[PDB]
């Protein structure tokens, strides 16, 4: 059993809409701190909701009486915000989010402390790198595109200012996930070395080739599915970020999802408007299902050419998403079809993967007849394209 | 709380020390317990572990030659120090897993030989 700890009203600052939208939090003894948009009456917990290891920080803009939670994530750095009326209820809250994180240190660390078994014993620097392309910037870091100079190989490096903060070891056995290769701290920064494919952009394949068949597309979609279904359940972790940019492809043509990403917020969203999930635009409760979304979104574009939603006005965009039907091309099939409506289900309790089955859904999709996971999981699939 | 190393001193070699951890506000019968030593060039160097279960190992070049044991009830972790050559001259340290992983460590104690 997992038990409240705490619970209430608190505005919740809202990235891509409202700004601030009252929700309901429950802070549980696990770690999980979620917001609802009305007093739940009751899916296992995501570490995405986790305030295990994070730092709580009070200020007084742009409102009186609110407080962040910062956290790392894998190797990104997330910020939540919240504001509540007087600094008395915001000082129960930050205590109650404290207490509940000091006591999962200790409980883990004395844990670890009795299971150490001659685990007991006591890489790299800024200097064995060059330094090629900026990939991206956000608010605590910037990624960056590097040649580690002893091999000639090609790595991103994301660099974070340490003092936000306070693995490599940790590493997900998937093989279209991003493998962190190295990590490593300066005076000021904390850098992690991830692999870089080489095989291009698939957006920029897309782009040229103008629309993959659907067989190509079952390709790439069942290779994707693969990797979320892993992180759904081995790792209890929503990606949230899937876009056509943050596909790669390696040397022999199979998928590799990125993880460039940093938070921008605090000096254009974070996620790319076009591929956010309804529930993430109205900042509603969310869960696996956003992932399943963004598979949609990414197959809409590879089997159509072309984006289910798009205007160049944000909340035009952000209204169509909420709001419009999708229209599909009239030369694209029933098994395509079907699987790209149930994916793209406005509501993610109807959207397919969606349900307790999650990915399991969606590799029973008669769109994926005949695909064997196993053999998705360990590259046997021979891919349709070599990149160059 | 705190983990403190004692019993060290100049020596002759061949000769035999016993070091101590006296550990204050922690609890050494729920923890893996290793000893560390570091000389003046290199890196710090595990020793020997014992663990809860009182399963001790020990690195090539102690092997045989020192025993580290746990005594619950005195929270005190020991290193038996025997025959000892030239190259066991360093400072000396005991630790936790935790503290170990936080860079964090009692005051060490000096071995001469
Ligand atoms: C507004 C906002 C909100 C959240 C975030 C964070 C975010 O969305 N980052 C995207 C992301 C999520 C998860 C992971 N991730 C991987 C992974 C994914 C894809 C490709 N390769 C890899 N390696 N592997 C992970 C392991 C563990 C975790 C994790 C741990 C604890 C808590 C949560 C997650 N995440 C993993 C990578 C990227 C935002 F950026 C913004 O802006
Ligand atoms: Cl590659
Ligand atoms: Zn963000």
């Amino acid at each position: 059993d997992v038990a409240i700890v705490k619970e209430g009203w608190l505005h919740k600052r809202g990235k891509y809409i409202k700004t601030w939208r009252p929700r309901y939090f429950l802070l549980k003894n696990d770690g999980t701190f979620i917001g609802y948009k009305e007093r739940p009456q009751d899916e296992a917990p995501l570490n995405n909701f986790s305030v295990a290891q994070c730092q709580l920080m009070k200020t007084e803009r742009p409102r009186p009486n609110t407080f962040i939670i910062r956290c790392l994530q894998w190797t990104t750095v997330i910020e939540r915000t919240f504001h509540v009326e007087t600094p008395e209820e915001r000082e129960e809250w930050t205590t109650a989010i404290q207490t509940v994180a000091d006591g999962l240190k200790k409980q883990e660390e004395e844990e670890m402390d009795a299971s150490a078994e001659h685990t007991d014993m006591e890489r790299v620097t800024m200097n064995e790198f060059e330094y090629l392309k900026l990939l991206g910037k956000g608010t605590f870091g910037k990624v960056i595109l590097v040649k580690e100079k002893a091999t000639g190989r090609y790595y991103a490096m994301k660099i974070l200012k340490k003092e936000v903060i306070v693995r490599v070891l940790q590493n997900s056995r998937h093989p279209f996930l991003t493998a962190l290769k190295y990590s490593f701290q300066t005076h000021d920064r904390l850098c992690f070395v991830m692999e870089y494919a080489n095989g291009g952009e698939l957006f920029f394949h897309l782009s040229r080739e103008r629309v993959f068949s659907e067989d190509r597309a079952r390709f790439y979609g069942a290779e994707i599915v693969s990797a979320l279904d892993y992180l759904h359940s081995e790792k209890n972790v929503v990606y949230r970020d899937l876009k056509l940019e943050n596909l790669m492809l390696d040397k022999d043509g199979h998928i590799k999802i990125t993880d460039f990403g940093l938070c921008k917020e605090g000096i254009t969203f974070c996620g790319t408007p076009e591929y956010l999930a309804p529930e993430v635009l109205e900042d509603n409760d969310y869960g696996r299902a956003v992932d399943w979304w963004g598979l949609g979104v990414v197959m809409y574009e590879m089997m159509c050419g072309r984006l289910p939603f798009y205007n160049q006005d944000h909340e035009k965009l952000f209204e169509l998403i909420l709001m419009e039907e999708i229209r599909f091309p009239r030369t694209l099939g029933p098994e395509a079809k079907s699987l790209l409506s149930g994916l793209l289900k406005k509501d993610p309790k109807q959207r397919l993967g969606g349900g307790s089955e999650d990915a399991k859904e969606i590799m029973q999709h008669r769109f994926f007849a005949g695909i064997v996971w196993q053999h998705v999981y360990e590259k046997k699939l021979s891919p349709p394209f070599k990149p160059q | 709380v705190q983990l403190q190393e004692s019993g060290g001193g100049l020596v002759q070699a061949g000769g035999s020390l016993r070091l101590s951890c006296a550990a204050s506000g922690i609890d050494v019968r729920i923890k893996t317990m290793a000893w560390y030593r570091q000389a003046p060039g290199k890196q710090r160097e595990l020793l020997a572990s014992v663990l809860v279960s009182g399963s001790t190992n020990y690195a090539d070049p102690v092997k045989g030659r020192f025993t580290i044991s746990r005594d619950n009830a005195k929270n005190t972790v020991y290193l038996q120090m025997n025959k000892l050559i030239p190259d066991d001259t360093a400072v000396y340290y005991c630790n936790t897993y935790g503290r170990l992983r936080r860079d964090v460590w009692g005051p060490g104690t000096q071995v001469t030989v």
